[PDB]
RNA sequence: GCACCUCGAUGUCGGCUCGUCGCAUCCUGGGGCUGUAGUCGGUCCCAAGGGUUGGGCUGUUCGCCCAUUAAAGCGGCACGCGAGCUGGGUUCAGAACGUCGUGAGACAGUUCGGUCCCUAUCCGUCGCGGGCGUUGGAAAUUUGAGAGGAGCUGUCCUUAGUACGAGAGGACCGGGAUGGACUUACCGCUGGUGUACCAGUUGUUCUGCCAAGGGCAUUGCUGGGUAGCUAUGUAGGGAAGGGAUAAACGCUGAAAGCAUCUAAGUGUGAAGCCCACCUCAAGAUGAGAUUUCCCAUUUCUUUAAGAAAGUAAGACCCCUGAGAGAUGAUCAGGUAGAUAGGUUGGAAGUGGAAGGCUAGUGAUAGUUGGAGCGGACCAAUACUAAUCGGUCGAGGACUUAAC
RNA sequence: CUCGUUAAGGAACUCGGCAAAAUGACCCCGUAACUUCGGGAGAAGGGGUGCUGACUUCGGUCAGCCGCAGUGAAUAGGCCC
């Protein structure tokens, strides 16, 4: 463990804001359309986070044009530029897998100040 | 499946050559001399490792 | 040519310059020492005997100390021979360190696979099952043993038995990074063996 | 992964609703299809009126599966549906409207007429 | 962690009984597999008896058997100690200044009806 | 066709599982002829290395159909394989239809139903140990006589809209990219599981009651999940070459002033053959090689490759174990000590403990506080257990030659 | 052998959905062809269900609270042409 952490230490990002599963987030991804570079945005609710080290990932749920979409990211990629927390949610567990079988108003998460 | 031929005396006894008993590590007690199993309490006097153990 | 002995630490991840994610395997190799040089006049062929991983001294005996004495090292745990390397260029006492390789350097990697015990023909050989319903009594068995005419079973009829524990080499892997002050090589992909097991790394045969 | 006798919704304006897969073209014993792969299928449910009528053998390309795709930078995408678009043998939609969102892999496989009409391209 | 010939709830019953003995008796004869599993469980109880607080008491009370007494005590009454009360008043303060390792095992002999290897596990 | 063989018993077809062999070759490789312009083809010769698909209908082989493929070969092996599976079909006892018979009953006509036993002695096949040998006793590193695995193939881009051809159409020979099926490892990622991990919740019973918990109800049920084992996940592979050849094609050349690949001489030439790549291997009784370690008591049968005794180098018994494992073996250690338990910090994981406080008529909520708990994972630490001991194990033959 | 769970697909399995999985309690709404007028009928298809307070004409209804889930365990029709 400590030989691996030392090698991988110099590649962890330091500008990562704190968030939990349940919060809403805007990810500033990076797309390459031929030679062009460009930035998209992907707005949704964080539903997963499974971790320990450079190997940390999270996933975001969204509903686009009547179909639900999920996108998982590593925490430390340089191919993301920004993670912004928009709201805070009141939640009671770590994996919000029950959201993937609800729609509209049943899938509502209450807000909370922090 | 059933034995097609009976087995003779030589082949029975050649099977039975790895069918014995062993009497492994036996030492002498340090306190009372008599033989005892190593890493065990001595059954004759209740001493293990120079002290008394099966007493109060 | 180039070749070193080391031990297996584990697997991790890494991002590249362009920003791709790549799985990797850390191998640790403290300096190897050349203990003996084999030639055609003495031995009949050409090779080099290398040692790795220092050993406490209650754990060796007198013949081993005598063999390691002409090279001025501590007794070693792992001793291998490295062939097809222009001798010259080498002498008893020398140290081979990880900066023998650089990033790039397509390489071969060998080890001994993990042990798994007594296993059946389905896990051991990739054989398929029989049906699980429809009156069946033939789930997890090795098949028919052959035809009637030769009055016997042929060889290489495959069955149950002890699985794993053999040596395996994997060809054409890449060195992603070399770190000298720590004696570490990063190799792209997965390697055979368990953790703390001996690993050998040579430059590749197919070039 | 989509195999023989899987059922897909249609994300097109062609007159088909449900489709049943018959083959996974490309290879000789290939099992499964993915996002950007071509298929031979039966129309199982049509719409009253429409260029395409039920009982027809036709070709379609997969967008939008549940077990989705993986990208080189370590990130993934997954959808809640399986969907396809009926195709005209040189990759053009036989309809004029794509519904719902579409995976970005359809660019690399060169369905450029379809990436023009999708509402969102992820 | 050694299945001991039992299902999951019978193993737990058996361990909960053998560690409440040895709290009450301080010296016991058992087989050799049970004794190892029990060294682990009993020392986990003693480091809660040394912690001392209410949360530790209620943590131990999920594992120590209840309607068992351990009495060598009478000033003038029938005053009973409860084998959890002994854990918290007697055995914790005893091993105050010792770090782990509150037990020890000795090997004796195989049982007559079994040839099961037997063992004595005691405290100090 | 015959009736040698088996009547004190030799169990039929398709399917399943597991294959192996022949070549009269289905694809891929190499060629000669064409009524071969190119692109596709016809036919004959050499070639068995590898490959040769999923459904619908019938008990069904056979067959027809659908959608693909480089291709969807034909035979032998008790028409391979029931002490390995199935029992749909044929061929027991019940019942019915057409039909024959006065009748009892009958039909390679049909219909619905209908009992498949076996604890492996020997040889054989897959794995794993003990004994002795290899001529002093030991610890390691190895050469390779032999042997086994592997061996498939598509599409696009370029050469080039070039050669060819009225047009339509469209190459050889080279170079580059990316796939299908098959296979060797592995758990960082995406998932599966995870019965001594965390949480929620129903019924009833116990810890005297309240609060807080234990037992049982499929692990009571429900939501997650560490290590380990895993594919549908991730990495790699069948790369390029050399040698001798098959069909075929020569160069030089006479018998036979010419001609002629052949007799003397001299070449080219295939996915095939021997190497090249991977793994096993000196019980290869032809038992191979290199480096290092250890060096002499007592009586005589008679002095002899004699017996017996204590030892060296080294090994084992016995104990703690796991990266190993059915057992035994293998590997890590035995106080010259981190081998396993415990302890002290940490991590994954769960998701906000108990006891108080505050706001509510209450159910509950907020707060002290990312709290408490935490199997297998990571560091340190001799606190408990690896104590004390015993057993085995050399003294090196003879002949010839050179030094 | 007897049990528990399983990504994506969902009868592609086999003589045949064999064996499993799914439905299952109570209250309310609704319910076709056909018919010997009794039936068909639990046809099919849908909704409610915990806890606290107030009112309760009576049977219930309103306000509030908590969880992924309220016949929170065990027991109990699959249906159609
Ligand atoms: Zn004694």
């Amino acid at each position: 463990n400590p030989l691996i952490q030392e090698l991988t230490q110099e590649q962890l990002r330091t500008d990562i804001p704190a968030f939990r599963p349940g919060d809403t987030v805007r990810v500033h991804a990076k797309v390459v359309e031929g030679t062009r570079e460009r930035i998209q945005l992907f707005e949704g609710v964080v539903i997963k986070r499974r971790g320990a080290g450079i190997s940390e990932t999270y996933t975001v749920r969204k509903v686009s044009n009547g179909v639900g979409v999920e996108r998982t990211f590593p925490l430390h990629t340089p191919r993301v530029a920004q993670i912004e927390v928009v709201r805070y949610g009141k939640v009671r567990r770590a994996k919000l897998y029950y959201l993937r079988a609800l729609h509209g108003k049943a899938a509502r998460i209450k807000e909370i100040r922090r | 499946a059933v034995p097609a031929r009976r087995t003779s005396k030589a082949k029975k006894a050649k099977r039975r050559t790895h069918y014995k008993l062993t009497i492994k590590g036996l030492n002498a007690c340090s306190n009372c001399g008599e033989m005892k199993k190593s890493h065990h309490v001595c059954p004759a006097c209740g001493h293990y490792d120079g002290k008394d153990v099966m007493s109060k | 040519t180039k070749g070193i002995l080391g031990k297996k630490v584990g697997m991790t991840q890494i991002f590249t310059e362009s920003g791709e994610l790549i799985p990797v395997t850390v191998v640790e190799a403290t300096p190897n020492v050349v203990l003996q040089v084999k030639t055609v006049e003495t031995d009949g062929y050409e090779a080099i005997q290398v040692g790795y991983q220092d050993k406490r001294e209650v754990l060796s005996n007198k013949p081993a100390k005598g063999h390691v004495a002409k090279a001025n090292t501590a007794p070693k745990r792992f001793i291998k021979e490295f062939k097809n390397v222009e001798l010259g260029e080498y002498e008893v006492g020398k140290e081979i360190k990880v900066d023998v390789f650089q990033a790039g350097d397509v390489v071969d990697v060998t080890g001994t696979t993990k042990g798994k015990g007594f296993q059946g023909a389905i896990k051991r050989h990739g054989q398929s099952r029989g049906p699980m319903s429809h009156g069946s009594r033939y789930h997890r068995r090795p098949g028919s043993m052959g035809p009637v005419a030769p009055n016997r079973v042929f060889k290489n009829k495959r069955l149950a038995g002890r699985m794993g524990g053999d040596r395996v080499t994997i060809q054409n892997l890449e060195v992603v990074k070399v770190d000298v002050e720590r004696n570490v090589i990063l190799i792209k992909g997965n390697i055979p063996g368990a953790k703390k097991s001996l690993i050998t790394i040579k430059s590749a045969v197919k070039a | 992964m989509i195999q023989q006798e899987s059922r897909l919704r249609v994300a097109d304006n062609s007159g088909a609703r449900e489709i049943l897969t018959i083959k996974v073209l490309g290879g000789s014993g290939r099992k499964t299809a993915n996002i950007g792969d071509v298929i031979v299928a039966t129309v199982k449910q049509a719409t009253p009126g429409g260029v395409v009528k039920k009982g027809e053998v036709v070709k379609a390309v997969i967008v939008r599966t549940k077990s989705g795709a993986r990208r080189a930078d370590g990130s993934y995408i997954k959808f809640d549906e399986n969907a396809a678009v009926i195709i005209r043998d040189d990759k053009s939609p036989r309809g004029t409207r794509i519904f719902g969102p579409v995976a970005r892999e359809l660019r690399e496989n060169n369905f450029m007429k379809i990436v023009s009409l999708a509402p969102e391209v992820l | 962690y050694r299945k001991l010939g039992r299902t999951s709830s019978q193993r737990k019953a058996m361990l909960r009984d053998i560690t409440t003995d040895l709290i009450i008796n301080e010296r016991i004869v058992t087989t050799e597999a049970r004794a190892k599993e029990v060294r682990s469980t009993v020392e986990k109880m003693i480091t809660l008896g040394k912690r001392g607080d209410l949360h530790a008491r209620r943590q131990a009370a999920t594992f120590v058997r209840n309607e068992v007494a351990s009495v060598r005590e009478e000033d003038e009454s029938i005053v009973v100690e409860s084998a959890l009360q002994k854990l918290f008043n007697d055995l914790g303060p005893r091993f105050a200044e010792r770090q782990g390792g509150y037990t020890r095992i000795l090997k004796t002999e195989p049982r007559r009806g079994d040839a099961a290897p037997m063992v004595v596990i005691e405290f100090v």
